[PDB]
């Protein structure tokens, strides 16, 4: 990125936003003045045979 | 059996990617993946006749992977969109199996199933489909009488999702809120499980806010 | 009419990929596409006599696909680079349409448009172009008077982006202290929505730290 | 009208990648894309009873993008697979429009359409579907009577695809070879157009190889 | 980028081969002792020539 | 049975991505999956009574998905790396099953298996492992006596990979040259189809030139 403002702060990074037909049209506008509802992404079980790392 | 669950677990792991979820939605055409998923989940609970979960089993982790994949798909905007247009029968099966499972039976399966229903409720049509399903309010009451705190938490999270947003608002949602077990939600708002106590507190604020 | 919106919607879906965005700019037909995009968006807005939008069949979905594509293109480094070099008129149209849309009217179109202005601001020339556009500061404080929280979040995110370059922010001095809605930004730093709350909290931190440093 | 064709042309450009083709498969469910594509192509050729070609116009550019996208989708294994399972009506429309278009009329549209039928024929079921479609052999004869060499070349390429690969290879495919315009293929094998001459040359070598 | 054979003769490079469910199962086995049939990928028209 | 093949087929589809292959290898069930893969492939071939090459309706589509996944994993640098370090029993099984399958039997399975052995041979240790396997040179000549051109092409591609990098070739040279069929490879140098034409032509310019 020759152009692009490359900020001198790590925690103040500029992060771009992408949109989707279903996210924008088929989803409920769940970002409100109460709270934002967001999806749950599950990750497989680490069976009751857990050795270590 | 063992091989089937290993492949399903692998698919559950990679399904956390949007790119993989998009790729799964086309496959359902040739191999009815979501149509046979519901049948496999239905077959599993039917097989637990006079018994509760066995866990650490090859069959247990197969259906966990199935309900985990359905959740991870529903977590993606086009995934929940696909499910409510194409796999309405799978949604029927999830809702049916939640009411068919007795309290304390298949706790981890019920949580995973409740998480996929919350995800599909993020989609406008998905919210209507779930809330307008037969015996939905009696099911919410039934699931809140479960002794497991994690199950109760995910029922409250689904109820919160249903409470929020218009839903016509002209006594269509006004009667939904009044018909909830407010005494149980109150009891869970003073719970010793911090995650459950905060979900019931948040839901109580939302019920009071819209009253 | 229906066929046109179906192709725009597919293009919106695939435009989330950097590889597709590069391919769109590479084909010598993107320049026409982006010039007529602004005309179609302007035509759609002017056609609304208030009301709402009633999810217009393949009409709203068509302009939402258009703003969605502009947003997804600007999200890629060479996409926001292309826009500020070739499609400056489209940027003019976006800024115009944001001020032309009344609060509460076409909320989803305003967030898609405010998302693309933040994305183009990531490019140094894009930040210069947006911030030096006619009633830019009056537009910002006015878009904050929108009751929708998502619109307010994306206005704060754009404000933070110009505020984060105190060289660009120094040209638009005086009115940044005179007209800023400190009270509304303060109220936003107390919202029960954490993403809106911390956006206003972080903008307040940067606004108070620049007036003193 | 102009905006519609510009979006379709961009989609045709990006559809050359497998990644984009997978992403358009699935999108046809909520958009009816391949179902309305056939209707738009059918509406275009039915709108022009007269005129051989109304070129440069955004109406022709729109349908060129549509047939180009159908070809690029069929070029990907899951794309031709999807078409023969879900969009059989679009295949019907392409085959119908090829027979409805008179020789010399919309030459570039006929080539693009013939290229998508060759691509879907790469799929086993797609070969079965095209070859068993009504009036298919009379259509092959009709398309080979076109004066444009590029059209003739793509008909020969489809015929070669149909000749190769066992269609059970008993007497279903044996009768197929007998019913071809072998006089025209031999005339095209001595053609002055080198791409066409070599296509007819290769098809003749294949036909002679499978002769009992 | 470490444990694999990185050959010096660039003209005889090692190129890996990927497979697909439809390509392997639903497609005709078109790599035959006659010739290999391959798909056509079209690219949009560049009308009025390049500038 | 049907559910198992549907999950495997989806995994085969998504495994064409490097990002998915990295994610698969970084999984606790990954070592299990590849261990039971070889067992499932071994079990499948030990069921054929001649019949058709594949009997279809899953089972064959399950093992085609399995060999397809092994191929797609080996196609990625860390995938072939993982296989030679962790799954060398799966490599043993592939090599065994290639010699166990009679010519003309399960042609599509043999090609997929030969493609995965070429891909693992791209890894230095993978080349060492395959070339030093028992009866490897006799296997190469038995596979070249297959009437199917695609099988022959992938055997020649593996042979070329083995003769490239002369450290491994100048060890089994006495076994390869004093056993190489000059009535099959020499006759196969025919023009017929171009990808076979150049496969034997490039091999001739390396195998014959030993000076
Ligand atoms: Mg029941
Ligand atoms: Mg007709």
């Amino acid at each position: 990125n020759e152009f692009d403002r490359i900020i001198e702060n790590q925690e103040k990074s500029l992060k771009a936003s992408k949109s989707t037909p279903d996210g924008t049209i088929k989803d409920r506008r769940l970002f409100m003045h109460h709270v934002s509802l967001e999806p749950i992404t599950t990750v497989p079980f680490r069976t009751t045979k857990e050795r270590q790392e | 059996a063992e091989m089937g669950a290993a492949a399903c677990t692998l698919l559950w792991g990679v399904s956390s990617s949007e790119e993989v979820v998009k790729a799964i939605l086309g496959g359902d055409k040739a191999l009815k993946f979501f149509s046979i998923t519901g049948q496999t989940m239905e077959s599993f609970v039917k097989s637990l006749d006079g018994d509760v979960q066995e866990l650490d089993s090859d069959e247990s982790q197969f259906v966990f992977a199935l309900a985990g994949i359905v959740t991870n798909v529903a977590a993606i905007a086009c995934g929940r969109e696909f499910l409510v247009n194409s796999s309405r029968v799978l949604l029927d099966t999830i809702l049916q199996l939640l009411g068919d499972l007795k309290p304390g039976q298949c706790t981890k399966l019920k949580v995973l199933m409740l998480m996929s229903l919350y995800n599909v409720s993020i989609n406008l049509k998905g919210l209507k489909y779930i809330s307008e399903s037969p015996g939905f309010i009696p099911l919410l009451w039934w699931l809140l009488s479960d002794p497991d705190a994690e199950v109760c938490l995910h029922v409250l999270r689904l109820v919160q999702s249903v409470v929020l947003e218009p839903e016509v608002f002209s006594k269509s949602a006004s009667e939904f809120r009044s018909s909830l077990p407010l005494q149980r939600i109150l009891a869970m708002s003073k719970s010793r499980n911090p995650r459950l106590q905060t979900a019931a507190q948040e839901l109580l604020e939302d019920l009071r806010t819209l009253e």
